């Protein structure tokens, strides 16, 4: 019945800098016995798609092989996970967990992001394929590749007319090597409508672009 | 140390499903094992605990009476029998080893985890994807659009796994149709398009779909 609460939901810090993750238990997880007092709390690291890994437990004790830059501290009701010098490979979601009472419960997680230099996106546009147009539907895709930060505005235009509601976005997780993002934007259209307009354009706005970038094509050429 | 969960997929509400977890690298027979799950965009939730000899079993009140944890120590395999499944049971299910030493009660410290197995519970029809090329027209971008499939997930490789640099498979997006859509892209030297063949290998296991679409460049 113990509720764990983590703060903040996400943080971004530069290479070599300190990341701080706070965790609060609804009830004290400090257990008293004949031996020393121990805080029944553990920390875990989870990269997308990969097996979670035990980092710390008893609040402060490092698991074998965990680098010393990971430091667990706190007592009773307040706890902190400290990353002395963040590395790209450190990008992950971190969760705390109490095992003082049953059932064991976890925090909501904190996303740790690496704040790297600004990188402008490489923009590409893809018309619907002849295969799909034969199938009766039409999808126009716009790719923003290897950019940072994540924030970016994609606006579709059909014959210079701005689009809204007919597109959907998807963003990759921060890369493990260059710590960049990639974004897809899909304009879904009906075949009949697609054939009535000529120029399709994807205009991108980003912190790394001095001015909006445009990638477009003409349907029939 | 390896924990590999298998089984899992889509099931209609009310039906059952059995997960398995093959273990190696530790004395499985003498260690306490757990099941922990993670619902979409939420935190971990402990599900079940089982002792070395199965004499002591424990379940989360959220699954009590519906799930059964068992194990076969001769084959170093952990089992989770899930019955009367509900929409809220949709999650990636992890197999985990407890840090407690042999013959001691559980520490509830999850020393080792598996990579997890996705369990989907929906009364929605399974459907495979349609794979269309994102044709390229000193670096050129190729891709494949994987459209109108359900339930998740699909996995995309390029050139039977030989091409992995510059690949970005985007997370699925649910359309107003209720079907998922996904894209996978790859950047490649522009000078290889006329000679090198690029084939996206899409795999959607729920529907038993496995497509190899060759992406041809546009030349003008």
């Amino acid at each position: 019945d113990i509720v764990m609460t983590q703060s903040p939901e996400s943080l971004a810090v530069s290479l070599g800098e300190r990341a701080t993750i706070n965790c609060k238990s609804s009830q004290s997880v400090l257990y008293s016995s004949r031996s020393d007092n121990k805080d029944y709390l553990a920390w875990y690291q989870q990269k997308p798609g990969q097996s979670p890994k035990l980092l710390i437990y008893w609040a402060s004790t490092r698991e074998s092989g965990v680098p010393e830059r990971f430091t667990g501290s706190g007592s009773g009701t307040d706890f902190t996970l400290s990353i002395s010098s963040l590395q790209a490979e450190d990008v992950a979601v971190y969760y705390c967990q109490q095992y003082y009472s049953s059932p064991p419960t976890f925090g909501g997680g904190t996303k740790v992001e690496l704040k790297r230099t600004v990188a402008a996106p490489s923009v590409f546009i893809f018309p619907p394929s002849d295969e799909q147009l034969k199938s009766g539907t039409a999808s126009v895709v716009c790719l923003l590749n290897n950019f940072y930060p994540r924030e970016a505005k994609v606006q579709w235009k059909v014959d210079n007319a701005l689009q809204s509601g007919n597109s959907q976005e998807s963003v990759t997780e921060q890369d493990s090597k260059d710590s960049t993002y990639s974004l897809s934007s899909t304009l879904t259209l009906s075949k009949a409508d697609y054939e009535k307009h000529k120029v399709y354009a994807c205009e991108v706005t980003h912190q790394g672009l001095s001015s909006p970038v445009t990638k477009s094509f003409n349907r029939g050429e | 140390v390896q924990l590999v969960e298998s089984g899992g997929g889509v099931v209609h509400p009310g039906r059952s499903l059995r997960l398995s977890c093959a273990a190696s690298g530790f004395t499985f027979g003498t260690s306490i094992m757990h099941w922990v799950r993670q619902a979409p965009g939420k935190g971990m939730q402990w599900v079940a605990q089982i002792s070395h000899d199965e004499s002591r079993k424990f379940y989360s009140d959220s699954v009590k009476g519906r799930f059964t944890v068992s194990r076969d120590n001769s084959k170093n395999t952990l089992f989770l029998e899930m019955s009367s499944l509900r929409i809220e049971d949709t999650a990636v299910y992890y197999c985990a080893k407890d840090l407690s030493p042999p013959y001691s009660y559980a520490w509830d410290i999850f020393q080792y985890w598996g990579q997890g197995s996705l369990v989907t519970v929906s009364g929605a029809s399974t459907k495979g994807p349609s794979v269309f090329p994102l044709a390229p027209s000193g670096t050129a971008a190729l891709g494949c659009l994987v459209k109108d499939y359900f339930p998740e997930p699909v996995t995309v490789s390029w050139n039977s796994g030989a091409l992995t640099s510059g690949v970005h498979t985007f997370p699925a997006v649910l359309q107003s149709s209720g079907l998922y859509s996904l894209s996978s892209v790859v950047t490649v030297p522009s000078s290889s398009l006329g000679t090198q063949t690029y084939i996206c290998n899409v795999n959607h296991k729920p529907s038993n779909t496995k497509v190899d679409k060759r992406v041809e460049p546009k030349s003008c």
